RNA sequence: ACUCAACACGGGGAAACUCACCAGGUCCAGACACAAUAAGGAUUGACAGAUUGAGAGCUCUUUCUUGAUUUUGUGGGUGGUGGUGCAUGGCCGUUCUUAGUUGGUGGAGUGAUUUGUCUGCUUAAUUGCGAUAACGAACGAGACCUUAACCUACUAAAUAGUGGUGCUAGCAUUUGCUGGUUAUCCACUUCUUAGAGGGACUAUCGGUUUCAAGCCGAUGGAAGUUUGAGGCAAUAACAGGUCUGUGAUGCCCUUAGACGUUCUGGGCCGCACGCGCGCUACACUGACGGAGCCAGCGAGUCUAACCUUGGCCGAGAGGUCUUGGUAAUCUUGUGAAACUCCGUCGUGCUGGGGAUAGAGCAUUGUAAUUAUUGCUCUUCAACGAGGAAUUCCUAGUAAGCGCAAGUCAUCAGC
């Protein structure tokens, strides 16, 4: 899908930062609840990564649930440009 | 909000809670949640039979589940607490047994062998009686529904409620979608809470040996 | 306007159509065979208790 | 109708057998008496049975 | 690409399955009856009469 | 400061009365143990929320109905005591499942 | 979907949506991998016309904007209210809510199997008595659970209610009688609420039978038809229904000029006719006008426009200014309807009946035309108790009668 190169990265930086995305099954919704970007960029952004093995989802009550891989960890890491030391919020004791 | 609204509220939060660890929490073995709702936080509790690799890693894949919690429902990060907590009882588990029913069926334990397998596991532990239903296709074409029943268990009125639980599971496979129907009695004799029998059971004592006759024989 | 239905396919309903039918193979590959049924109890008792011993061992 | 099922006549003959010394021909001391010496979970259940063991104590 | 979708049948859908058709409404639940039997037990509404 | 006697109602709400009547019970009996000014548990009509649907997914089979219940126990306690001691009265007393509301009366 | 077990059923009351159908137009929301193509721009965008229902840069005119996202092929996905319910899951309907089902030990039989599980009487009941190669049991029935009827007995309560008092208004003198002031206040908990417990077991007596199970009469009692009503409901089955509830699903079909999706308009309502559920009627036990005037179950908005009181405007529908209510508190005593009284008519298609139809004024909504709906006047049809047939029904029941809820922006003959 062509998307805007600022808008993805913001979805690729808050999927880094927190380790998950929730986002609501609804392609028309103009701003994401968590995200200041279109709701369908947030869907097809992260299809795109887990067509690729980078982030795993889940899907019920149409939401869509994703967390973030391993794998996916070391492409964020190199695609942003960040330098090992900073992990994502799931490797803060989560616990639940 | 009005109470009418509110408890109902939270009634659809429990159940979009049970019904997203179910596939979320599938491997790892999820057996049911409780909820206990306080001032400042609420309580979670994922009850589950595998409770080592559900945690793991100081925490690195598992409160990825409380930050999809907090994001939807628009809970702050202190509030929601969940918790991993060792299952009581792997055998009374209806859920536990329709999800291990799934895994053998998966690897290609033939339906005999798997049916009478959890059948004679729950049988053992406890358990005054059991059912399992398989139906579906298998194989053949047209379809057929196979019962594996072992000990004792009732059917009707509140009893029902009570004592045995139920549970169903749907699992995918190359020809078409078989489906699961585990039910568990559970013996009234170790009940923890509520009554200790079934409504029908009378139990009568026997009365102590008099001996007959006697004399005055008094005493002060 | 006044001709009812003519039926809908219900007085051969309970004879196949397709012309297809199940073999006692394919059955029994599927659901288990009668002749083979202590071979499959059997083994039931040995993966009762295989999980048994597993479940013990939590101290 | 009133027609009495196996739970309430077993039960009847199962008293009787033991305690034909103590009860009487009357149903209010009987019902009372049957909480003490049988566990009975209902209560209905209980003035059925002593309800019956009086019916075959007028018998007696 | 969009159009009223204030009120009716094209606004509201089922929280579970997005049906628009057979909701219950009362006390806002918000879906469909078929689900609702599924989930009656689990929400906290039991049969009792 | 503290030591003002203010007048309260705790509102109790629960869906299991079992649960329900033990909070209700531990509060009344907390009261009793430090003298404090109790008006008991009011009762409120229990509010039973009725859905009423087809039994059946679709069309067919005779026109069968299935009626499910939600049956809501509401009772407030009416208490006069100093703030520090209803603080107290009230942290002791969650159970799961007992939704318990604090209403200072201004007038 | 098509006998019971399709046909006011799909919670299916479709103005758009819903929506699947029809005439037309967009968008890709075409994951990924590989190559092509390639930053001396792969490729999105957009004013004004042209074009088009359209302010859709869709396409065309034209020359900017953008900086690798993609586009273009090749595999391969994704979605589908596309197909098959005769490939399936789950659920539900039906057989059957009928009374039915099974094994242990013993007996019979080489065996499959059988008896137990029965001639009779009894029960709502395979419920029991009794008969008895069976004996003792289990599931189903029953018990249970929810609900409805009694409990001057307990437990307490202004978010329920009463009795004096504080108070105050009128009638009347006799203190009174009848009302305001919901915490000015005190005391109770009968009525009301719901929490524990009690109460019924065919109790007790008289008949009539294998003097058994029971049944029938009479008296007490709140209640004596399983106390009334449900819920739950065995072994099983059906090629019952549902792939149009589902991100339950196999396979097949389709996949950029789409059977994906979305926008505009139409359609689902279209009318020589045949069938089913219903509403309103045919009048005098009635219509009409005034007056009297009594329920129960409900539901209701915080960042949303929900239930609406009271005042004011209006023939009415409605409008309008404020207020209470997140609710035993406010709406609401839901002063509902039939009915009750006193009037008006007088047996005539009549003042019974209110179809069809004209004109106007409101309301909801982006939109009311193929009348959404309501209101005013006018128009005033068939129908004089329904052929052959055929449905439901045994006590607070049938039937009459309206009310709330569901759906719901609006719309009930359901
Ligand atoms: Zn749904």
């Amino acid at each position: 899908m062509l998307m805007p190169k600022e808008d993805r990265n913001k979805i690729h930086q808050y999927l880094f930062q927190e380790g998950v995305v929730v986002a609501k099954k609804d392609f028309n919704q103009a701003k994401h609840e968590e995200i200041d970007t279109k709701n369908l960029y947030v869907i097809k952004a992260l299809q795109s990564l887990t067509s690729k093995g980078y982030v795993k989802t889940q899907f019920s009550w149409q939401y869509y649930y994703y967390t973030l891989t391993e794998e996916g960890v070391e492409y964020l890491r190199e695609y942003l440009n960040l330098p090992e030391h900073i992990v994502p919020a799931t490797y803060i004791q989560e616990r639940n | 909000i009005s109470k009418k609204r509110k408890l109902v509220a939270d009634g659809v939060f429990y159940a979009e809670l049970n019904e997203f660890f179910t596939r979320e929490l599938a491997e790892e073995g999820y057996s049911g949640v409780e909820v206990r709702v306080t001032p400042t936080k609420t309580e979670v509790i994922i009850r589950a039979t595998r409770t080592q690799d559900v945690l793991g890693e100081n925490g690195r894949r598992i409160n990825e589940l409380t930050l999809l919690v907090q994001k939807r429902f628009k809970y702050a990060p202190g509030t929601i607490v969940l918790y991993a907590e060792r299952v009581q009882d792997r055998g009374l588990s209806a859920v536990a047994q329709a999800e291990s029913m799934k895994f053998k069926l998966l690897n290609g334990l033939a339906i005999r062998r798997a049916a009478y397998g959890v059948v004679r596991y729950v049988m053992e532990s406890g358990a005054k009686g059991c059912e399992v239903v398989v139906s579906g296709k298998l194989r053949a074409a047209r379809a057929k529904a196979m019962k594996f029943a072992d000990g004792f268990l009732i059917h009707s009125g509140q009893p029902v409620n009570d004592f045995i639980d139920t549970a169903t599971r749907h699992v995918l496979m190359r020809q078409g979608v078989l489906g699961i129907k585990v039910k568990i009695m559970r013996d009234p004799a170790k009940s923890r809470t509520g009554p200790k029998a079934l409504p029908d059971a009378v139990t009568i004592i026997e009365p102590k040996e008099e001996e007959p006759i006697l004399a005055p024989s008094v005493k002060d | 306007a006044t001709t009812k239905k003519s039926n809908t396919r219900r007085a051969t309903d309970r004879h196949s159509r397709t012309g297809k039918t199940d073999t006692k193979k394919k059955v029994n590959q599927g659901w288990g065979d009668d002749k083979k049924e202590l071979s499959a109890e059997k083994e039931a008792q040995a993966d009762a208790a295989a999980e048994i011993a597993e479940d013990a061992a939590e101290a | 109708g009133r027609v009495r099922t196996k739970t309430v006549k077993r039960a009847s003959k199962a008293l009787i057998e033991r305690y034909y010394p103590k009860l009487t021909l009357d149903f209010q001391t009987n019902k009372r008496l049957c909480d003490e010496i049988a566990t009975i979970q209902s209560k209905r259940l209980r003035n059925k049975i002593a309800g019956y063991t009086t019916h075959l104590m007028k018998r007696i | 690409f969009s159009h009223p979708r204030r009120y009716g049948k094209g606004s509201r859908q089922c929280r579970v399955c997005s049906s628009h058709t057979g909701l219950i409404r009362k006390y806002g639940l918000n879906i469909c009856r078929q689900c609702f039997r599924e989930k009656a037990n689990d929400i906290g509404f039991n049969k009792f009469r | 400061q503290q030591q003002q006697i203010i007048k309260i109602r705790i509102t109790l709400t629960s869906t299991k009365v079992k649960q329900l009547e033990n909070v209700s019970s531990n509060i009344v009996k907390n009261a009793e143990q430090h003298n404090l000014v109790k008006k008991g548990p009011v009762r409120l009509p229990t509010k039973v929320l009725k859905i009423s649907t087809r039994k059946t997914p679709n069309g067919e089979g005779s026109k069968t109905w299935e009626t499910y219940e939600m049956r809501i126990h509401k009772r407030y306690i009416d208490l006069e005591a100093p703030v520090q001691i209803v603080k107290r009265i009230t942290q002791i007393t969650i159970e799961p499942g007992v939704d318990v509301e604090v209403v200072v009366a201004s007038n």
